[PDB]
């Protein structure tokens, strides 16, 4: 993921996308969902993956 | 022992080092571009959907 290494004619969109395709996901990282409030389909495909967050000291006050 | 003057010199000739020549290359030498990323090889579906 370093910077500048994808261009425009060999976007970094269209080599994740393939990646995906090869392990039989959908090209463009959006996944079916069901519910679980209700217990049906959700119309609308969504947009999943993983994505590394942190926590920052910040913290809730306790004040 | 008197030392007396002289004329007005006509010209200055300048010694020097000459310019450093056969130093640069005719062609240039630049670093290479790095290689756009491959799709690895031996890339196949490994989940198989449950039941």
């Amino acid at each position: 993921a370093t910077p500048f290494i994808f261009s425009e004619e060999n976007s970094a969109l269209e080599y994740f996308g393939e990646m995906l395709k090869a392990a039989g996901y959908n090209f463009y990282g959006t996944e079916r969902l069901y519910s679980g409030i209700s217990g049906l389909e959700l119309e609308a495909d969504i947009f999943i993956g993983v994505v590394y967050y942190q926590r920052l000291r910040h913290m809730v006050s306790d004040k | 022992g008197g030392l007396t003057c002289a004329s007005a010199p006509q010209g200055t000739l300048r010694i020097l080092e000459g310019p450093q020549q056969s130093l640069s290359g005719s062609p240039l030498q630049p670093i290479p571009a790095s290689p756009p990323p491959q799709i690895p090889p031996g890339l196949r579906p490994r989940f198989c959907a449950f039941g």
